Formats: C-alpha cells, structure tokens, sequence
DNA sequence: CAGCTAATGGCCATAATACCATAATAATAGTTTTTA
DNA sequence: TAAAAACTATTATTATGGTATTATGGCCTTGGGC
C-alpha cells in the first residue's frame, strides 16, 4: 500500500507522469496482491484506474510495447470481485474501456490481444453484474450495451480485422441471459 | 580520458652510479621524481595512471623477455604499499641493494626500449588520452659502435611519436645541466614556461588536483523564438577533498552502512510515504509533500534566458556573494552563437553591457535572478588565457544579500598620512600572480596521508607563504609604522 | 528583533476605489500588510502589533467620542505573534468602506504605542499610516503626535496609490500606473503627510512616502528596526609592523533555508515514529550488520585504500589558533579580475573603534588603495570557534562609509582550463554586420539600465535590490495558502511574482522588431 | 570579598554530511527491411 | 505469417559535482542581597 501510495503521487508532478518501470512492477506484482485481496473497495479501484488511464500516450515510450506491457497483463490478470469495480463507474467508464480498445487496439503494435483479453473480460465482469441487475442494469445495461453497440452494427460496414472476435463476445455480452429484461429476439 | 603518465629510467651503465660524484647518482634525483609524481598524484589524485620502469641492466622485469629491463610497476592510480613498495629505493644502501637485488646495468639497446616502454603503452585496458613519458637519463652517448642503433633512434622514434606517445629528457644535470646539444632531438619527443628540474614538479604538485572536467549541459533560450545551449563549467568548486570515506575499524573495509528509516517508536519500519516534509512554528506544525516541495520549485525548467543588457560599471561591489563559476556558452552543438556570441560580447562590452539571465539549476530549482556579465577573450601569443571568452555569470543581489548591514558616522583621514601611506604599501605590495594560491591547511592532511602513503615518520612539511614573512615586513618598509602609529595616537594599542 | 508594531490601516470607500490592472487599494492593503503577516511568520522574532482600523464602518478604541475615535477599530493587541493572528487576515478582512479622519487614527497609533508596550520591553518601535489621504484632513494635533512619537521613538510609513512624481505592475519595476491618476484630494492629502513626515524625521520622509504596489516593488518595511552586524572580534594584522583591533562584519552572503522541510511523520505528524536508519554494515561477502558506530576513518584514493582514523587526523592536523586575520600583502588592481574575485560570503569590516584614530589611519590606508587600484591579501581565521582560513579582501567605497571586505582569494588549483579554440577564430563564422548593428540597437532597446533622472542613474529594468528571489518568496505563497488554508495544487503564483520575473514591455515591446530581425536575420539550425 | 559567580541562559561558523543530480562514455533495445 | 540484421533511437554508466542537509561548531548571555 506504499508502493501504491508514492506511485499515486508518481504519477503527479513529475513532468505529470510515473516511471513507467516503476508501475509496471507496481501493478506487476499487484497482480498476485489482489490475487490475495478479498474485495478491494475504495482507492484502489481508481489505483488501478488512474494507471491504464495513463498508459495511454506516448509518455516515456520504453520498448514502447512495455508501455502497453504494463496495462497488458495488467487489467488482464485482474478478474477479481475487487475487479468488479468500475460496475461503479462503468456508463462512464465504458467510455474510457474502449477509449484504450480503440487505443491500442488502433495503436499498430505486437500486442493486440492484451486489449481483445480485458476487454472480453471486465467487459464480462460487465455482463456478470448485468446478469445479476436489472435496475442497475436495464438502462445501464443498455447503456452500456449501446456503447459497444456503436460497435456492434461499426462491424457490418467497417474492416476490424481480428476486432471481429471482440464483437461476438460483446455480440453475446448484449445478449446473455438478456433477453428477459431486454429482448434479443431478433438477435 | 583518464591517461597516461610514465616514470622511466635510462641504461647504459654508470647511470645507476653517481659518476663518482659526491652528492648523489642523478640516477637517484630521478629516483625521488618518481616519487615526486606518482607521490604527487595522491594529492591531485589523478585517475591517470603512472609508470614506473627502468631498462639497460643486468636482470630483467618484463614480459618481453629480453636483456636489460626491468618493470617496475604496470600502470596505476597510486597506492599506499605502491608507494611504500618503491620506497625502498632511496638510499645508498638501498641504491646497492636496489640495483643489485635487481641487478645494474650491463648493456641495452635503444628503441628495443621505445616499444618496451611504449609496449607498457600495451598496457591500456581503459579510457587514457595523453601519452606522456619521461625518460631519466645522462647519456651523452646513446652509442657510437652500432650507429645501427643511431637510426634505430631516428626510426622507431618517429614511430612511436607518430604512435601520440611523447617520451622527453628534462634537463637533469649532466655537467652544465647538460653539455650536449648535437644531434639530440629524437631523445624527447594557454602560453607557459618550462623548467629543467623536479623542485617546480614537487612544490607545483603539492596541493595540485583535477584537470579534465566539463559534464552537466544546460541551456539558454535567448528570446522565445531563437536558441543557445549552455555549457556550464567550474573554474574552480573552491575544490575541496574527496572526504571522509567509511572505514571499519580493525576490518579497514568499507562500511557499506546504509540508512533508511524504522519506525522510530514500534519497532516497525518507515516510507517516505509514511512521512512527508514539514514546516512548524508556534502552536502550528504544517506538513508537505516532499514532492509538494520540490515541484514549488517550478517556475519553468533548468535553462537561461537573456533579460536584459546592463552597464558593467553599474555594479562593481556593493556587493558579491557565491561566485560564477564558468558558464562558457556552447558553440559547437549551437554555433551561430559563434557569430552572434561573439559580436554579442564584442558590442555588450563595447557597450559596457551585459546580459542579464534567470538562471535555472538542475532538475529545476527556483530559478534566481542573476547577471551575465560579457567575458572578454584574452590569449597573447602563446595564448595565455586568463578570461575564456564566455560570460562572466553574475549573481544579481537580492534581499538577503543586504538583509543586513550596518551604517553609522565616519571620520576620516588626512594626506598627511597618504604621502607616507602610498609608498608604505609600494613596500607592502606585491605584483603577485595566477599562482601558489591556496588553503594549504587542508593540504597539510592529504600530507598527513603522504605520510601513510610512504609510512615515514614527518610530512614533506613544505612552504607556502599564506603567512607574511616578518623579515621582509620589518625589512622593506620597516617602522615607518612608528610613524603612522604615533601620527594622530598614543594607542597603548 | 524585540519590537511594538504599528499598522495604521485604510480600507475605506477610496481604498475600495474600483481600478483597472492593479488591485484597488484596500485589496493592496492586505496584500502588502499580509506581507508583513508573512514576514511576521518569516520574523520569528519577538516583534508584536496592535492594530488601528480606519476605512472601516465602526469605531473601537479606549475612547469613542471628541469627535475622532470616528471610524476607529481596534482589532488586534500586540502580542507575540500566533496563528490566530494570522487568520484575522482570512476573516475580517472586507472592503470596509466609511471614513475616519488622520490625526484620528494617529493618535490612536500614538497609544497603541503607550500604554501596551508599558509593561512590554521594546528597544524599536514604528507606526505606519497606510492610507490614500482621502478625507478632511486635520492639521491640529499634527506636530503634538508628530514629537510625541517622538518620545514613542517611532519611524514612520505610508501607503497609498501612487508616486509623488506590457501591464503596469503592482510589484516589481517602480512606480506603475499613469503618473496623474492621484486624485487630487488624496494630493492635498498629500501635502497633510508631507508635514507630518517632515515634521518628525524630516523632509526626506517625502522619499519614505510610499505606494501599496511599490510597497510591492520594494523590500521597504523590511530596513526599520532590526539589529546591525555584530562585532566580529580579532585583530588585522598588517605586517609584522601592525596589528589592530578590528570589527569585521558579514556584509553579503546567501540565503538558506529556515528548516529542513521537516522529514517527521504522516498520517500523525509526530515525530516519534521518525528517525532514520544508522544501518552500518560489514564490507563484503554477506557483508553483514556492524554495531557500535565507530569505525576508522579512512579512504581509498587512487588505487589505494586510506586507512587512517580521527585521531591521526586531529593531532596530525596542523590548523589556525582559535582566530586571527592578517594582512597578507597588496597589489595593483589592473592584473587583477572580477570572476578571478572569488567567494560567497563577504565581510564589511568596520572599526573596533571609540579610540578610533587606527580607523582613521584605517582610512588613511584605504585611500592609499584607492588612488592605486589596490587590493588587499589577508588571512582570516573566524574566532568564535577554531577555524583557519585565507582570503583576499578589499575596501569598497562609496563616498557615506567605506569599508574593506572579507571574501575569497581565488586559490590557484581555481582555475579551470580547456583546449578551447579561440573565438577570436571566428573564420568559420561570419555574417554581415548590416544585422549585428541592428540588435545592437536592440541591445539598446534591451538595455535594462538606461540613464534616467539625468542623474546618470540608469535605471537598469530588473534593477535587482528590493527585488527579491523565489526560493522563499514561492515558498511564502505556499505558505500563506497552506499553513492559511488546506491542502491544495500549486499555490497563487500571483504575478507580482512574475511581474518581479520578468523585466518591462517598454523594453520588451522595444525589443519585440528587434525580437523580429533575430529570427529574420539570425537563422537556427539542428 | 572582592565582586557573583560561572557555567547558566544562547549559538553562530564551519566543516562535514546529505541529496541529488549530470557526461563522460560506453549498452540497450528498437522499430523498419524483406523472407519466408 | 513471422522472421533476419538492422544501423538507428532509446533509456540505460557514472565522477563529479554541486546543491541541500546534518551536526554542533566553542562562544556570548543569566543570574541575586550578601
């Protein structure tokens, strides 16, 4: 909790940026950490948050995959109830998820299936409470739902290449047991 | 980078003998320069590393394998039982038992020698630059039998001048100093002078430290729109010691002690995280962010910028406070600043005018208001250069630097006294110099570890005068004094 | 210093004078006068202040009638300062508009004086009237408080809104404003001042009329009443011939901190937990814990370990005595650099005087330098505890006193020196003149210090002096704003500030063509 | 006693220390190239 | 598809300083009717 302290603050004033080694084993390792929290609720969501928030330029490119590295694995290996977070701030978080698909997904580089991974997957987390709400998730969900949807009908006219995978997850995260509160008849 | 400096001694036979001279072999004066330059890099503590070799005997040190050598030591930055190592050899005793005990002289051949010593040149594993030797000799005649030999001097000589490694004979008395001019050339290899002896070596080096120094590169944008880089130098630090090093006791080895914080009440740890920066007064403690701290520094980023021309006259002292050290801007990476740099300092001291900077340090700082003066660029013809050309880097005052001072009355003198007084200091004047300038009594340590570093029992206890010398002081002027003290006081002092 | 301070203060209508660029006067007011605040934080000293309201809406004040006591508060009780203190800046202050008359609240100021520092031991004392001089003035009791302050020992200040005589700073770079914006009320106001001043230290107080924002310009209030350089006891030798008795003093010299940033705790701030860690180990090969600090004291140099200890150092340590200072010699000052005059710390060094004829002689000596551009060469061993020391020292004149000043001879290892090839070699570089002329004129219009007042002053925009340096004044921002309010981002850089950074647009806008023809004329590249 | 000591109250310079912060160099990796 | 070097750039190196900081540094200030 150090470590994520004085990272917290080396994100801020130094040229408003980490050192990207720095979280990269902070995160890293965090891995096990929250592997062992049971729930994680205040800090350190927007922990976590905050740090793919900010992988997201070129800030101190190092082995510029690194700088994607770090988020790789990182949202990836980060499944836990705990990582049912943002549930909190998805309608607008969602937002910013594919803000970083679109991120390095688009961004030409070797790893793509980092983005394809958590994306299928807090995108499930998604789905998980989803499938658990329907107050929370009835607009929300469609909220949420047509967030990606944008993306949904974005495949029929466009070339995604491997992005295709992407859509038949969330092609099934829209419907899941959903056709009861919202029907995918038609789907 | 960090170079090269070579010790050596000649062979043919008497040299090692003191031509059965009564006061020493010169072999031995050569001995105790050795000594004086590998000694005198304990004080400059110089990351070149010395020589020490001789040749032309009887036994051999090498790995070369041939007839009359001998290594002494492989190229070194000192130490101590190096030192000591080669103490042994003053002394007629230890000149016998030096000799002997390596056996001396019995015959050689010349530049068979060049690439020995140079072929300690071989020696470089590492970053050096200058390649300088020394060779110690008498000899008049290299040899007149196998004038072979002659143009092996005049061959590989060139050889290994061309190879940039420079071997000369200091003048080092054979009578006259030397009597030979003759065909001697290839025995050797901003405006100064020269010397032929070891005394300017030893005294010279005394306090002497490091040469080649110019690392952290700012900047100056002169205006927003256009461009200067800055190369900030050190004339001097005000050098100071390499200090005190951790050393444990009977162990001798360093401590490699660390520190970091447990928690000073439950026997826990501490972070940086766990602490923070503070500032208290009264009933008040205030506490923040290390960072908070080091980021109220910015303003803008270390870097300069012109603000401005100003008369150099305007200010001469009322004041003065932590000097300029040198910023020479840089005009290599930027030139242009070469042109404008240079009109710029012809014409700002043209017109007595300088510009003023914000000068910003290292991994920022609150940046501070200070001067540039114009620094002129003087070189005679040898190119003696007392003023680089560059700026003069001059601190403006502030608040602080008058946060006090006082004022009150004056009474003043008369010329009665100033007709005496002029000549009384013409007497109390010297033109002094650039040189023998210090505080030796921090020498005088690092002659404390002369003293280990030979492990003998006073220093070399040499002389500077930081101290006025009182058969002068009462000698040139004398008591006039009297006069002065009597003038206008009966002081009982 | 041990000191009663006055603050004689107008927030009134004409204080709350609605006025572009530059805060209106009474925001002026807490603007400076929370300078003091600063600085009283910055003192930490014993200095107090009892405070006189006027501006104001009310009257408080040991009488309310005569018809003054109008409009007089009293806020404050002189004190040793606290924190509290420091907030009745954060809560009272107002744009207060309603008007007492001058002589009011001088007199008022006068007892501030009395009765309080009665029973308060002060050996300085001041009262300053900050006010714009808008009102009916009184000239009746003038000259009674004007001597009677007298006998209160009080130097005396004033603010308000103008000069006797590319923004217009509120800080930094004289008086800024048009020069005639003085509402001419506030001028016979003015001429009310004029002889108040004028009467009780004299006609040069017409000088010490000051503004708010030259109040911000300058370091003003901070020369009033704190002590002078303390006798630094040894004697100047001068030869064999002569030694004397002697005073030196340190005269300039630099700033540091007034505290570490204290390191101690978070989370509680108490120190307790805090300390660092002694953690000294073996050398090598698990190189493990050593306890009991002591070591020997030694190096490697070269390629050579030092073994050595304290001890051989402490006795083999040839030193100075417990002081001394001598001269060295002399020298013509031709041969002689101001880079090549080295050091930080400088001493003033004045008399040891009352039997002061070997000052006088001193003086006699000094001009024997000064015909002759002469410098003097001086060892100086600082007294108080055991130190050696050598330096170059050297009389600095102007024409009120002169003294001669401690400072670094540059000692001959000081001088660095490169290969560097000559600029005097310009062969690879050369433009036409026909563009180095003309940012020459620009160097005119970037001349910092042109002549002004045809007192061939010239007055050199970032005219140092009065103008501070950020390390403390940045801090100060943080400081207010921290210490007065919670934790926050980067504090008001407020541009009185930058204002102080950055020199005139007169100037600047001068340089601005100029500015024009270095990217015309004068290319870049990389 | 004589005058109150005299170490009390205070503490500035230092040197030391630290952080803390770069070039003098020397590496990493690096993203392109087709190849397969 | 990778897959090859690849001369490029990076960020890596301290030696050397400078800050900035510590510490008291051996001194000037405090005391009481006999």
């Amino acid at each position: 909790r150090a470590f994520l302290g004085e990272l917290k603050t080396q994100m801020t004033s130094a040229v408003r940026e980490p050192k990207l080694p720095v979280l990269a084993g902070c995160l890293k390792g965090l891995s096990s950490l929250l592997c062992n929290f049971t729930k994680s609720m205040e800090e350190d969501p927007q922990t976590s948050r905050e740090i793919f928030n900010f992988v997201l330029k070129a800030i101190r490119p190092q082995i510029d995959l690194k700088r994607y590295a770090v988020p790789s694995a990182g949202l990836r290996l980060f499944a836990l109830h705990a990582s049912q977070f943002s549930t909190c701030l998805l309608d607008n978080y969602v937002s910013l998820f594919e803000v970083l698909l679109k991120w390095c997904a688009h961004t030409n580089v070797e790893l793509k299936k980092a983005a394809l991974s958590a994306l299928e997957s807090f995108l499930k987390q998604v789905s998980n409470m989803v499938a658990k709400n329907a107050e929370m998730h009835k607009n929300k969900l469609q909220y949420f739902m047509e967030q990606f949807y944008g993306i949904i009908r974005n495949v029929d006219s466009n070339n995604k290449e491997l992005s295709i995978a992407i859509r038949g997850y969330g092609l099934f995260a829209g419907p899941c047991k959903v056709i009861n509160a919202k029907d995918v008849d038609f789907m | 980078g960090r170079d090269s400096l070579i010790f050596l001694v000649d062979a043919s036979k008497a040299m090692f003998e003191s031509q059965s001279e009564d006061e020493l072999t010169p072999f031995d004066m050569s001995i105790q320069c050795i000594q004086s330059v590998y000694i005198s890099k304990i004080i400059s503590s110089d990351r070149d590393l010395l020589a020490v070799v001789f040749y032309g005997t009887e036994k051999d040190k090498n790995s070369v394998n041939f007839k009359n050598i001998y290594v002494l030591q492989e190229l070194d930055n000192p130490g101590a039982k190096r030192i000591l190592e080669l103490d042994q050899f003053k002394g007629q005793q230890g000149q016998k038992r030096f000799q002997d005990m390596m056996g001396h002289g019995s015959d050689y051949s010349l530049s068979e020698v060049l690439w020995v010593c140079a072929n300690l040149f071989s020696d470089v594993q590492f970053k050096m630059s200058h390649k300088r030797i020394m060779l110690f000799t008498n000899e008049d005649n290299p040899h007149g039998n196998d004038s072979a030999k002659a143009s092996r001097a005049r061959t590989k000589a060139g050889d290994l001048r061309d190879t940039g490694i420079f071997l000369d004979l200091m003048h080092l008395k054979k009578p006259g100093g030397f009597d030979i001019s003759l065909f001697y050339r290839d025995i050797i290899s901003v405006h100064f002078e020269e010397s032929s002896k070891l005394e300017d070596l030893l005294r010279k080096v005394r306090a002497k430290e490091t040469r080649k120094r110019a690392l952290s590169r700012l900047k100056l944008k002169l205006n927003k729109d256009i461009v200067i880089s800055v190369g900030i130098y050190n004339l001097v630090q005000k050098a100071l010691k390499p200090p005190p090093i951790k050393l444990y006791r009977e162990t001798n080895e360093p401590v490699k002690t660390k520190t970091r914080t447990f928690n000073t009440s439950t026997g826990g740890l501490l972070l940086p995280s766990d602490t923070k920066r503070s500032q208290i007064y009264g009933s008040r403690q205030i506490i923040l962010e290390k960072e908070e701290t080091e980021e109220l520094k910015r303003f803008d980023d270390p870097g300069l910028m012109l603000m401005g021309f100003k008369p150099l006259v305007l200010l001469k002292k009322h004041h003065y406070l932590r000097p300029s050290l040198f910023v020479y801007p840089e005009e290599s990476l930027v030139i242009g600043s070469s042109t404008l740099f240079s009109a710029l300092l012809i014409k700002c001291l043209e017109k007595e005018v300088a510009a003023l900077c914000r000068y910003t340090p290292r991994r920022n700082i609150p940046p501070y208001f200070v001067a540039l003066v114009p620094q002129e660029e003087e070189l005679d013809d040898q190119k003696i250069q007392v003023t680089p050309p560059g700026f003069q880097l001059v601190f403006l005052p502030f608040a602080d630097d008058k946060r006090k001072m006082p004022f009150t009355e004056k009474i003043m003198a008369t010329p009665e006294q100033v007709g005496k007084m002029k000549a009384i200091v013409e007497k109390l004047r010297f033109t002094y110099r650039s040189d023998s300038f210090e505080n030796p009594v921090l020498q005088q340590h690092f002659r404390n570890l002369e003293a280990l570093a030979l492990d003998l029992m006073e220093p070399e206890q040499a002389v500077d005068l930081t101290l006025p010398k009182v058969e002068a002081m009462n000698k040139r002027l004398g008591s006039l004094v009297d006069e002065f003290k009597e003038l206008v006081y009966p002081p009982d002092y | 210093n041990k000191a009663a301070v006055v603050l004689c203060m107008d927030v009134g209508f004409t204080m709350s004078n609605s006025i572009p660029g530059i805060e209106s006067p009474f925001e002026q007011a807490k603007k400076v006068i929370t300078m003091f605040v600063q600085r009283q934080v910055f003192a930490e000293n014993k200095d107090e202040i009892a405070l006189v309201l006027f501006g104001t809406d009310g009257t408080d004040n040991p009488l309310s009638g005569g018809d003054q006591y109008q409009n007089i508060t009293v806020h404050r009780h002189l004190m040793l300062p606290d924190f509290d203190l420091l907030e009745d800046i954060e809560s009272k202050i107002q744009p207060g508009s309603q008007q007492a008359d001058f002589l009011d609240a001088l007199i008022v100021s006068m007892d501030v004086i009395q009765h309080e520092t009665i029973g308060k031991k002060f050996e300085k004392r001041h009262i300053e009237i900050f006010t714009d001089l808008s009102s009916r003035f009184s000239k009746s009791q003038l000259d009674i408080i004007i001597h009677s302050l007298k006998k209160c020992d009080i130097s005396l200040q004033f603010f308000l809104p103008f000069s006797l005589g590319g923004p217009f700073r509120l800080g930094g770079h004289g008086p800024s404003f048009p020069l005639k914006g003085i509402t001419e009320q506030q001028k016979e106001g003015l001429e009310i001042v004029k002889m108040v001043m004028i009467s009780l230290e004299g006609e040069d107080g017409l000088d010490e009329i000051y503004s708010f924002s030259e109040s911000l310009r300058k370091l003003c209030v901070f020369k009033k009443i704190e002590r002078h350089s303390i006798h630094w006891p040894c004697r100047l030798t001068i030869g064999s011939n002569l030694s004397i008795r002697i005073a030196a003093y340190k005269s300039i010299l630099q700033e540091r901190v007034k505290k570490t940033w204290t390191v101690v705790d978070a989370k509680t701030l108490k120190k307790e937990d805090i300390q660092k860690e002694t953690v000294y180990c073996l050398n090598d090969d698990d190189e493990t814990e050593v306890l009991k600090e002591d070591i020997i004291q030694g190096f490697r140099y070269g390629s050579d370990i030092v073994p050595f200890s304290k001890v051989d150092e402490e006795q083999m340590k040839y030193k100075s005595e417990g002081k001394c200072f001598s001269v060295l010699g002399f020298c013509k000052s031709s041969q002689v650099q101001r880079r090549f005059f080295m050091g930080n710390q400088v001493l003033k060094v004045f008399a040891a005087r009352d039997d002061e004829a070997a000052a006088v002689a001193l003086s006699s000596l000094i001009h024997a330098l000064d015909d002759l551009d002469m410098v003097a060469i001086v060892r100086y061993a600082y007294d108080k505890r055991a130190n050696p020391q050598v330096g170059v020292a050297f009389p600095h004149i102007k024409h009120n006193y002169e003294c001669l000043v401690y400072v670094q001879l540059p000692f001959m290892e000081d001088l660095r020196q490169y290969m560097f090839s000559s600029l005097k070699n310009s062969k690879k570089y050369a433009p036409t003149e026909a563009q180095l002329n003309a940012v020459d004129a620009l160097i005119d219009s970037m001349s910092l210090a042109k002549k002004d007042e045809k007192t061939d002053t010239l007055e050199d925009l970032f005219p140092t002096t009065k103008i501070p340096n950020p390390r403390f004044q940045r801090l100060f921002q943080c400081l207010l704003h921290r210490a007065l309010h919670p934790r926050e981002p980067l504090p008001p850089i407020q541009q009185h500030i930058w204002n102080m950074l950055n020199p005139p647009a007169e100037v600047t806008t001068k340089s601005q063509i100029p500015l024009s023809k270095i990217k015309t004329l004068f290319p870049l590249i990389e």
